[PDB]
Formats: C-alpha cells, sequence, structure tokens
C-alpha cells in the first residue's frame, strides 16, 4: 500500500498522457507544429510544478505556523 | 478620516430614527447649533445606545485640534454614530495573512520589531514612540517574541 | 495615544505592504518566466531539418515522462499539504472555539425588548 | 429555526429561545386547584391557576409542586405546567421548534422516556434533546474542566469533569436542597411562636429565607455573638403586618448544607461530597478540580457561602494545593445560559432525536447513542 | 542531504539530524487512548495522544507502551509512533532522508523484517540502515575496543568489542532493565501503605526512581543503617500533595540488578554477567575488556553505580587485571551521540540499504551483506 497504488496511478496518467508516438508517417510542418505544441505544453506543465511547489512551500510553512500555535495551547 | 460628509450621506434611518430622537432630546432651545459633545455622551448614554464611552472622553480630550472644545457636526457625530458598524470592510484574513508572510522575511513564523521598523522606514511613517510596546501589547499577547498572523490581524482590522 | 493618526498609519501601512507584495509577486513572475525559459530552452525550427524534429519528438517524450512524473510527486506533496491544512484550520477552529464560543451569543436578545409591558 | 431551551427544574421553570442572555420568562412551578366553595357566580373561575398567576391568588388555592426530587410524580399537572409555559409564556407553538430539557444526574429511567413521549405525542415538537443539569452550568463558565456543585432547589449534585471527559464513577448525588431548608426554617421559626402550616404560607417561609438568611463563615462565633448581643436581629414585614424578628435562626436555616445532621439525614454536608467526589477521581487531575470548583443553582446564592465552603476545603483538602470557588454573579440562570449556549453550537446540530428516529424505535431511544 | 538518526528505545524515542550532539526531540513513546465517556461536545478530542501529549492528559488516558522487551508488540502503535515522530516532532517529510535505526542484539529477525518493510512502504524513505546499539554507544567513547555494558529501559546486553571485530559468540543479553525495577519498585512501596495501580500512575513511581533510588555501595551496611538511624528518608510530593517518604527503599529498587533473585529471575546480576562475558572471550585480549569497560543506556545513571560494578568486578577478577569503569556523564545519549557519528562518516555512505536494492529482493536484505 501507498507504494503501488500510487504507481498505478501514475503510471496509468503516463499512459493517458503519453500519447501515440508516430513522426516520419507525415509531412514535415505538421510534425514540426506538433512537437512545437508538445514543447510548449510541457513548458507550462514545468511552469505550474514550480507554481505548485512554491504555493507548497507556503503552505508547508503555514503549517509550521500552526504547529507553533498548537505548541501555544500547551 | 474625512468620511464626515460621507458618513452623513451614508446612514441608514434603522440608525438615523436615534439620531433624530437625540436631536430632539438635546436641542431644545437656547442652543447654539454647535451641539455639546459632553452632554451628547450622556444623551447617548440614556437612549440605551451601548458604544465604548471612555475612548470617546480620549477623543474628547484629544480631537478638534483647532481646540474648540465643542466638536462640530462631523468628528462628534460620527463618533455618536459609531454604535452603527459600518467599518472598511476588515480586508481579508488571506491578505493579511500573505502580507505577514511577506514581512516573515526571518521565516520564524513571527515578525519582531525590526521588521516592523524596516517597513514603516519603506513606508516613511513618521518615527512613533507607541512603537514595540504595542508590537507587546497587540502581536506579543503571551510574552514570547512570537506574534502570528491573528494579532496582526487585530492589529489594524477595519481600519477607515 | 493618537487614534486618527494611528488609523492613517495603520492603513497606509496596509496599502504600502499590499503594493509591495504585488511588485514582489511581479519580480516573483519575472523569475518564473527566465526560469522557465532557461530550464525549457526557447526552440527554433526555421529551416531545420526532419531528423532535428525527430529529436526534438525523442527529447520531448523524455521530458514529458520526467516531468510528468516529478509534477505527480509535487501534486502529492501538494495534496498532503492540503490535508494538512485543513486539519490545522480545524484544530486552530476548536482552539478558538474553546476560548471564544462560549462568549459568542445574543445577550439581551429579547430581554431588554420587554420592559414594562407586563 | 431558533431552538426552545426549557429548563424544568424544581421551584422555578426557566425558558427562553436559544442564542439569548437570560430566559425569557421565569416563573414557579406550581399548579393549585381552589378549595373554598365559591359563591360569585360568572366571574369565570379557572379549575386550575399555574405559574405565576397562583402565587397571586395563592390566598385561596392549595398549591402543589408537580417535581419532587429532581423526578417527577404528577404527569398531568407537569403536562400542564409545559402547556402553559410553551403557548403563554413564549406564545410559539411547539410544532415549528426543537427542544432541550433538562434533567439531573441519576434519575429514574422512566421519568426521561416519559419526558420525551409527552413532549413527542402532545406538543409533536420537530426534535428534543435531554442534557445533564451540571455539563451546562460548566457550559456557561466558559471552561472545561472542573467540579460543578449544582445545589438546586430539588436536589443537590456534584459532577467532576476533566477536558470534556465526564468522570461516571465520581457523582455524588444528595437529596438536600433548598425545599429541605425551607421546611427546616418553617420548623425552628416556631421556637419564638410564629406558627406557618399552610402550603400557600410556605411560600412566606420561602421569602423570609431568600431575604434575610446567610451563611455563617463559623458557626460556633455566630451562635456565641447571637446569644449575647442583638446586633443580629433582622425584621421582617409579614403580608399583612405584625413584623417578625429573626434571631440567630438567620444563619442556621443555611447551615444544614454543611451538616445535614439537623434535618436528620445521615450524609456529609456540601463541604465533604465534594471532596470525596474529588478523592474518587484519578490522581492526576486533582490539581485542576481543586482549582477549578464551580458553584451553580440557585441555593448556592447565601451571602457568603463561597467563603466558608473554600474554608472547609482547604481545612479537608492538602495544604500545598490551591482551592479556588468559581462563584459567578449570574449564578441562579447559570444552567439555562449554559443550555442556550449548547443549543447555539453547529457541532451540537446532529445530536438532536429526530422524530423519525422515534417512531422508529420508540421512547427508548433517549437511552440509546443519542443520549 | 542529512540523514535522520532515529532510535526507537523502549521507553524514550530519541531522534535528530544526523552530525549534531543531542538529540532535537525526546520524548516518551506511549500511545494512550481515552477511557471515560467524554460529554463536552466540540472540546477537539482525539482517538489517541501519542508522545508527550499523553503525559500531560495521562489522568484519563490508558498509557501503553508498544515496545515490551525490545521487541515489538503492537505494529500499528509503533507506526503512529514513528509518523508522530517524523511529522511533529522533526517535520521533515521522510521522502528526502535516510534513515538509521537501532535494535537491540539477539531480537527475533521478524521484528527487523518488518520494521525495513515499514520505512520502506508506509514512509516511503530513501535508504535505511539497522545498526546494534551497543556498536553505537562504543562509537560515542571514541574507542575502538572494550565491552559496553547498555542497560536500556527494555533489555540489557553486553556486547564485548576488540579492535573492530565484534564476538558474536560473547554476547550475553538479559532482560532486567529499567521497566522492571519501576515494577519492583511500585510492589515495594506497599509496605508503607502507598499503593500504585493505574497504569498513569506507573509514571509518578518513574519520577520517584529516577529522582531519589541510589545503587549502595555495599548492600549489608546499608540495611543495617537504615534500619538504625533515619538520616535516608528522603521525602517528595505527589503530583497532588501528601509528602511519602521513602526509607530503605531507595537503594533496593535498583539493587535488583546485582541480585536478580528479588524479582525472581535466576539470572546472575549486571556485576556477573559482564565477567561471564569477558571470561567467554579468547585469553589475550581479556586485558583490554577489563580496562576499557564502558557503561551506556539511562539505567546505568543511578548515582554510585560505576564504584559499585568496579567493586564487583575488581572482586571477581584476577588481582593483578587493572579494572576501569568508563562512565561519561552524557550516558543516557551516548546510543544517538554515536548513531549521529556514525552517520555521519564518509566511508559509511556506500553501506545503506538503498531502495531499488529491497525492491529486487524483498524485505529479507536486511540479514544480507547490508546487515
Ligand atoms: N437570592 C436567593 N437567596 C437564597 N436562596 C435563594 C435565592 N434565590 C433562590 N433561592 C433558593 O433557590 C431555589 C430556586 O432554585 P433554582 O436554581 O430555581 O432550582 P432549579 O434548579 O429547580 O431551577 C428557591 O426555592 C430558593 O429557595
Ligand atoms: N536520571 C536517571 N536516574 C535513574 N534512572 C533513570 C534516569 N533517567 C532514566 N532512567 C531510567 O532509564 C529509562 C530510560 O532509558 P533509555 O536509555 O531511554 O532506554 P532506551 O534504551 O529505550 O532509550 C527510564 O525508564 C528510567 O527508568
Ligand atoms: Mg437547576
Ligand atoms: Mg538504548
Amino acid at each position: 500500500g501507498k507504494r503501488q497504488t500510487e504507481r498505478e496511478k501514475k503510471k496509468k496518467i503516463l499512459a493517458e498522457r503519453r500519447k501515440a508516438l508516430a513522426i516520419d508517417h507525415l509531412n514535415e510542418d505538421q510534425l514540426r507544429e506538433k512537437a512545437k505544441e508538445l514543447w510548449q505544453s510541457i513548458h507550462n506543465l514545468e511552469a505550474e510544478k514550480f507554481d505548485l511547489q512554491e504555493k507548497f512551500k507556503q503552505q508547508k510553512y503555514e503549517i509550521n505556523v500552526l504547529r507553533n500555535r498548537i505548541n501555544d495551547n500547551q | 478620516d474625512d468620511i464626515y460628509k460621507a458618513a452623513v450621506e451614508q446612514l441608514t434611518e434603522e440608525q438615523k430614527n436615534e439620531f433624530k430622537a437625540a436631536f430632539d432630546i438635546f436641542v431644545l432651545g437656547a442652543e447654539d447649533g454647535c451641539i455639546s459633545t459632553k452632554e451628547l455622551g450622556k444623551v447617548m448614554r440614556m437612549l440605551g445606545q451601548n458604544p465604548t464611552p471612555e475612548e470617546l472622553q480620549e477623543m474628547i480630550d484629544e480631537v478638534d485640534e483647532d481646540g474648540s472644545g465643542t466638536v462640530d457636526f462631523d468628528e462628534f457625530l460620527v463618533m455618536m454614530v459609531r454604535c452603527m458598524k459600518d467599518d472598511s470592510k476588515g480586508k481579508s484574513e488571506e491578505e493579511l495573512s500573505d502580507l505577514f508572510r511577506m514581512f516573515d522575511k526571518n521565516a520564524d513564523g513571527y515578525i519582531d520589531l525590526d521588521e516592523l521598523k524596516m517597513m514603516l522606514q519603506a513606508t516613511g511613517e513618521t518615527i512613533t514612540e507607541d512603537d514595540i510596546e504595542e508590537l507587546m501589547k497587540d502581536g506579543d499577547k503571551n510574552n514570547d517574541g512570537r506574534i502570528d498572523y491573528d494579532e496582526f490581524l487585530e492589529f489594524m482590522k477595519g481600519v477607515e | 495615544i493618537s487614534a486618527s493618526r494611528k488609523l492613517q498609519l495603520k492603513t497606509l501601512m496596509l496599502q504600502i505592504a499590499k503594493q509591495e507584495m504585488e511588485r514582489e509577486a511581479e519580480e516573483r513572475r519575472g523569475e518564473k518566466g527566465r526560469v522557465l525559459r532557461t530550464r525549457c530552452q526557447p526552440l527554433e525550427l526555421d529551416g531545420l531539418g526532419f531528423e532535428e524534429l525527430q529529436d526534438l519528438c525523442r527529447q520531448l517524450h523524455a521530458r514529458v515522462d520526467k516531468v510528468d512524473e516529478e509534477r505527480y510527486d509535487v501534486e502529492a506533496k501538494v495534496t498532503k499539504n492540503i490535508t494538512e491544512i485543513a486539519d490545522l484550520t480545524q484544530k486552530i477552529y476548536d482552539l478558538r472555539g474553546k476560548f471564544k464560543r462560549p462568549t459568542l451569543r445574543r445577550v439581551r436578545i429579547s430581554a431588554d425588548a420587554m420592559m414594562q409591558a407586563l | 429555526t431558533t431552538a426552545l431551551v426549557c429548563d424544568n427544574g424544581s421551584g422555578l421553570v426557566k425558558a427562553g429561545f436559544a442564542g439569548d442572555d437570560a430566559p425569557r420568562a421565569v416563573f414557579p412551578s406550581i399548579v393549585g386547584r381552589p378549595r373554598h366553595q365559591g359563591v360569585m357566580v360568572g366571574m369565570g373561575q379557572k379549575d386550575s391557576y399555574v405559574g405565576d398567576e397562583a402565587q397571586s391568588k395563592r390566598g385561596i388555592l392549595t398549591l402543589k409542586y408537580p417535581i419532587e426530587h429532581g423526578i417527577i410524580t404528577n404527569w398531568d399537572d407537569m403536562e400542564k405546567i409545559w402547556h402553559h409555559t410553551f403557548y403563554n409564556e413564549l406564545r410559539v407553538a411547539p410544532e415549528e421548534h426543537p427542544t432541550l430539557l433538562t434533567e439531573a444526574p441519576l434519575n429514574p429511567k422512566a421519568n426521561r422516556e416519559k419526558m420525551t413521549q409527552i413532549m413527542f405525542e402532545t406538543f409533536n415538537v420537530p426534535a428534543m434533546y435531554v442534557a445533564i443539569q451540571a455539563v451546562l452550568s460548566l457550559y456557561a463558565s466558559g471552561r472545561t474542566t472542573g467540579i460543578v456543585l449544582d445545589s438546586g432547589d430539588g436536589v443537590t449534585h456534584n459532577v467532576p469533569i476533566y477536558e470534556g471527559y465526564a468522570l461516571p464513577h465520581a457523582i455524588m448525588r444528595l437529596d438536600l436542597a433548598g425545599r429541605d431548608l425551607t421546611d427546616y426554617l418553617m420548623k425552628i421559626l416556631t421556637e419564638r411562636g410564629y406558627s406557618f402550616v399552610t402550603t400557600a404560607e410556605r411560600e412566606i417561609v420561602r421569602d423570609i429565607k431568600e431575604k434575610l438568611c446567610y451563611v455563617a463563615l463559623d458557626f460556633e462565633n455566630e451562635m456565641a455573638t447571637a446569644a449575647s448581643s442583638s446586633s443580629l436581629e433582622k425584621s421582617y414585614e409579614l403580608p399583612d403586618g405584625q413584623v417578625i424578628t429573626i434571631g440567630n435562626e438567620r444563619f442556621r436555616c443555611p447551615e444544614t448544607l454543611f451538616q445535614p445532621s439537623f434535618i436528620g439525614m445521615e450524609s456529609a454536608g456540601i463541604h465533604e461530597t465534594t471532596y470525596n467526589s474529588i478523592m474518587k477521581c484519578d490522581i492526576d487531575i486533582r490539581k485542576d478540580l481543586y482549582a477549578n470548583n464551580v458553584l451553580s443553582g440557585g441555593t448556592t446564592m447565601y451571602p457568603g457561602i463561597a467563603d466558608r465552603m473554600q474554608k472547609e476545603i482547604t481545612a479537608l483538602a492538602p495544604s500545598t494545593m490551591k482551592i479556588k470557588i468559581i462563584a459567578p454573579p449570574e449564578r441562579k440562570y447559570s444552567v439555562w445560559i449554559g443550555g442556550s449556549i449548547l443549543a447555539s453550537l453547529s457541532t451540537f446540530q446532529q445530536m438532536w432525536i429526530s422524530k423519525q428516529e422515534y417512531d422508529e424505535a420508540g421512547p427508548s431511544i433517549v437511552h440509546r447513542k443519542c443520549f
């Protein structure tokens, strides 16, 4: 538990997210556009992940603050 | 603040009825129109309203910088109608928490007199001698060098 | 103890702190954009061959997989942080109820209303 | 909607809507049928005057309390009292309001079950909940620990609580209360010549007790002083003249609380049943209970009791512990204020005994999870 | 990154980051569910208070240690203790920190395997390593030889080491420790009238043992002196008053260490199992072990034990050898200081059980080369 279930969800996310990979079958412009779209999408994913890192760090600091508060209650 | 015109044009009849009743009770003849705040406090107390009496007395000792001693309509009427709780929205708890976090460069869970002093330097506010002790009373409700976001919120909640 | 001056100082502190937070968040956005541009390097494909596209797609699959795994982990962290935030908010609310809720009531809700009619 | 916080009590019924500071209507709980014949025709004479109306016509009635010692002995009269309370003193039909009754600890089950059956069948309330009279008095003090001595008019009970966890094995319920003090005062007044016998004159003796009696700090010294000087003799005017002078009956009536041997009861006073109730608790929460002793109920309003009790407990308790006795000025309505606070809570809103639940399990639902 | 040097122990959990002098958070390892009913609503009452929180609410809890004698008997409670230690006392998520647990010698395998399985599956650490509690205590002394007697609170074990080569055939593990001394003290206190029964009062008896008891240099002379004079009777104030006076119970409680026949155990005392552990070693390293006898663990903090043990061993040992007993003032945290030193070493950095290794061989990896 808590080691394969999450692993399974991550695997499913990878499966649904990684689309069909096929390049040399098509015209160069179409594949170039698709690759640029995927690059921009993953770059936006990086931006979102970084914003999540900052936000969760701030909320961890707030959790420390609440820990100090509950310590002040005793 | 100068919300005096805003106050007089903002009041609801729920309290304007009592205001006019007190206007009748106070002004009964031989009135200069200034309406002394001293009798105003007693009349409002008799009216059954429940403001804080001592704060208005200290204000009367302090407000009216011109030193008339009998405050004109604006300030004394504002203090009278302070029974109506028309505050400055009280801001937001999340906004103040974000502010305290921004000040929490030390990241210790509290902002001390030094960080507040630096903030005052940044805004350029006048040097006041109420400092330190104001943090000690408001922020240091436990007297331990620790002030959380609740003391910050209650320090200037609904300031107008 | 001045009051009007205190009110002005507090509200000006609020406004200045809000402006400082806004400018600081703008700085943070600029830094984040700089980091994104660095780590996710800008990609130009003007007059480039098709093997470049194949390499780009390969690196795209690799980086998409790694970033999705990393963001899966970061999302687990965020969910745990949200759960902790909710629990600690509940605990602080319980503490505030223990300290203050019994003092919260409608005193003289009708007692002062009826005076002498009886 | 709003909840009705009724509090049956024994001697004064206190009721009012949840969320206020004081009960809306407080009136004695007596139902008195007329006893003489009645010759005027068409005077509009009723067959039973209840509540505060029978404290004004008490000259020709035979008042009889429907609640003896916490328990209810006359269900028809209690139903009449409740009907009066709902319809005439509050004027709110019970079909649209939850109710929160209160009950003394260690009372017979049948009393509680009959109470809930009446509230659900006759008055047809949406949902009712029964609470122990001491936990509310602990709510009103704003504490969460402490041992509360709720000396009402029917029964005196002493419930210790720590951190919100009640200790069911340490509840000491004693049946000496204000009514027995009234009877004992009426019995010792006969030593000067004043004889009160009628059930109407019990009210006069109760008024004497309320207005004149006080608890002595030291009993023997007061007995010696009252027997030499005359600085204690306070006079009082009966409802018809003929003032009376109460001598050392002043502090001998409420002394029965600390020496129940006066009225022939075996048990120890309210000063020693509190210490016994503490000593039954665990060894690690005795300091907190010592420091947070709470007084409540009407009978604890005697002038000078919060000092006598503290002196007695300090004599009994170990010398190191600090003994503090919380005696708020709003002692009489402490239980009802606590009831209002409890009914106003959001966390409590799902503990009511909903009517459909009663329809499925019968009146015995009250002993179940919905306590 | 930095390593987490946790040390489960039995009685006090000691934890902290590697490379410091003292553990960051030290708190009793007890998990106590409430046992009474609880009447206050919305008080925020939890279902289990662990760690140092349950030493303040112990008046209404039933504390129960999750580790009996080194071995772990209640895995859910131990998991709860670990979760508390990681998240609230250190506030570092375990996903980014190696861990270094400690385990007594000669413990059941299943305990160690379950420990590693929990650390890898539930908390999901990067890498964990399990070390014998005596080698660390030898690290902390800065030695490389010596025979260490680590008398903890759960189990007393005596591991001899020479030149870094442990002697597996000379480990003498004895199950008398601080807990049995607490129980025996609680049992002999009844000879004066003081009865402690509740699992909460075991903590009070433990405090008495810590603050008052001492080890006598000569037992019979002390028994004779305490029976004639009264210079030994030291008093102590309970958590509620009622001071108690401990007579010759002072040095009779810790005497059980040197005469385990008091609590009915057959084996020989800690003064003779050390000599037996030495005599099992080879004939050429006995002088070094005699000269470098090391004491560790909490229970070896009794005032006057480093002299009694030296006298006993000098009586047993040959007259020519020099007997020296190393008793550092930081005895209690000696194991954890040694753990920090070991985790801070560069040579040790490749001995951790990496997670991929566990994925390939299962929990039975701990018995393999990565010990
Ligand atoms: N001011 C007072 N001084 C002395 N005794 C009082 C006072 N007020 C009430 N009592 C006694 O307390 C009784 C009322 O107690 P109360 O708290 O109303 O009982 P219940 O718990 O049934 O409501 C009266 O019968 C009276 O004897
Ligand atoms: N100062 C002291 N004097 C006497 N005994 C002590 C002292 N401190 C701790 N102890 C005993 O040692 C025990 C703690 O031992 P400890 O070394 O923490 O065990 P562990 O090896 O499980 O960490 C306590 O239960 C207590 O009985
Ligand atoms: Mg009552
Ligand atoms: Mg140990």
